[PDB]
């Protein structure tokens, strides 16, 4: 048995012959969320301190 | 989504050299009779300086270049989630297509004897349910954090509102505040001065 | 919300002011249309914001600094409804590119 | 924006300044603002290529 | 000659570029640890993923040793142990967004 991430593509099929599949395979993308952009004093902001 | 990240150009992407999403967009964007020529675009995000550019060289590599860096990093969506959800900081967040019919599945010798039962089994388990309930164990179904929205804008209408602008009002308090008391000690010391 | 704010701010400073000028009043001449009239000082403290009313006569310190505040706190506001304004107008153009 | 002492002591003629008063100033800033979107739409987002 | 826009030395280089209107070419480890060390964050620096190179220890040709430090870099690495000592010169929450 042989068993991990493993994905069936067809030139694996040639050579073993896998089950039914238990879960579908799916590409994605990781990202960082935006912070936050509104605060207190951006009303003040457009002077230096 | 995957298309908004193809139309711009302005944060750089690209994946791991060989590996199968390497081979896997190389193939895409080359075929022209290819329906979705989103894929074509990529390729030359990912081909960049005959692919000696964007590619890392080893997966650790690509989270940390993201989290303390300007990039993004393409990879099986159902890891990357694992990771997004586990940042201590929830400052990680993924998307990702819905792709199909090519899946994860037990291999076996060539005409082996068990392949039978194991599909059969495999379907039963996914019928009755029991291959979600073994499955929110891993991907647990909500954190503290949502695991998708990039910020809760609540801006919408682009109104200014009280919570953002009274720290202008805070400078008219403190003028109240000390115009006051500056009016409390004159009057207080005109028991003192000895003249009016 | 806001309007309603910066609407009810005038008439505290105004009330504040009338107070202030009532409880120490100047060493001036009594009862002029310069003095402590409760209707002349409303219309003193709104005119000032509007920048339209010109000079205000008050003498004694505290209310000068008072309307010096006041005036620096209006010449935030116009900026900053320009500036608001502004923005809108140059956003808003975008979404007939829903395709 | 030119001031003076306008004279009257009355609650229509207050009301009715006061009105103009505030005409005026949305009207300047409007102009200011529509002047300044326009020149700010000046980018090669013009160009065919 | 080579050697009009090229630099005495690194240091040469550095100061072309934080004094003048001169861009330096240098190993990359080297540039961001002046990047970061530099408190004024002016510089930036930008790079390629060169390959089949790395700094290494070198030995008599034929030693009887090699084969002792190779492993305990290999300990060292495969432990993450380096990590420490990389993250001594370069650590990752730097100062400047390059």
């Amino acid at each position: 048995i042989g068993i991990s991430a493993l994905t069936i593509t067809p030139d694996r099929e040639n050579v073993v012959d896998f089950t039914t599949r238990y879960m579908d395979y799916s590409v994605g993308v990781l990202l960082r969320r935006a912070e936050k952009t509104v605060d207190m004093f951006a009303c003040l902001a457009p002077f230096d301190l | 989504s995957l298309q908004d990240l193809s139309k711009q150009t302005e944060i750089p992407y690209g994946t791991v050299l060989d590996s199968a999403v390497y081979e896997h967009v190389r193939m895409k964007g080359l075929n022209p009779f290819e329906r979705d020529s989103m894929y074509s675009q990529m390729w030359w995000m990912i081909n960049r300086s005959n692919g000696s550019e964007n590619n890392v060289l080893e997966s650790q590599a690509g989270i940390q270049k993201v989290k303390y860096g300007n990039y993004a990093f393409v990879w099986d969506a159902a890891v990357l989630e694992y990771v997004a959800i586990n940042d201590p900081d929830c400052s990680f967040y993924t998307i990702g297509n819905t792709v199909a019919d090519r899946g994860y599945g037990i291999a076996l010798q060539h005409g082996s004897p068990y392949r039978d039962v194991f599909s059969q089994r495999i379907l039963e388990l996914q019928q009755n349910g029991d291959m979600d309930i073994l499955k929110h164990k891993w991907w647990p179904k909500n954190g503290q954090c949502d695991l998708y929205s990039s910020v809760d804008t609540k801006q919408k209408g682009g109104a200014l509102d009280i919570k953002s602008f009274a720290g202008v009002f805070c400078i008219l308090a403190a003028g109240i505040v000390l115009s006051c008391f500056i009016a409390m000690l004159e009057t207080w010391w005109n028991k003192r001065k000895g003249s009016r | 919300s806001l309007w309603a704010c910066i609407a009810g701010t005038v008439l505290l400073v105004g009330l504040l002011v009338y107070l202030l000028n009532w409880l120490n009043p100047p060493r001036l001449q009594m009862g002029s249309m310069t003095s402590t009239t409760l209707y002349n000082s409303m219309w003193f403290v709104y005119g000032s914001f509007v920048q339209q009313g010109g000079e205000v006569p008050y003498t004694t310190l505290a209310t000068r600094m008072m309307m010096g505040a006041w005036w620096l706190f209006a010449l935030i506001v116009i900026s900053s409804y320009t500036a608001n304004l502004a923005a809108f107008l140059t956003i808003t153009r975008i979404e007939s590119s829903i395709q």
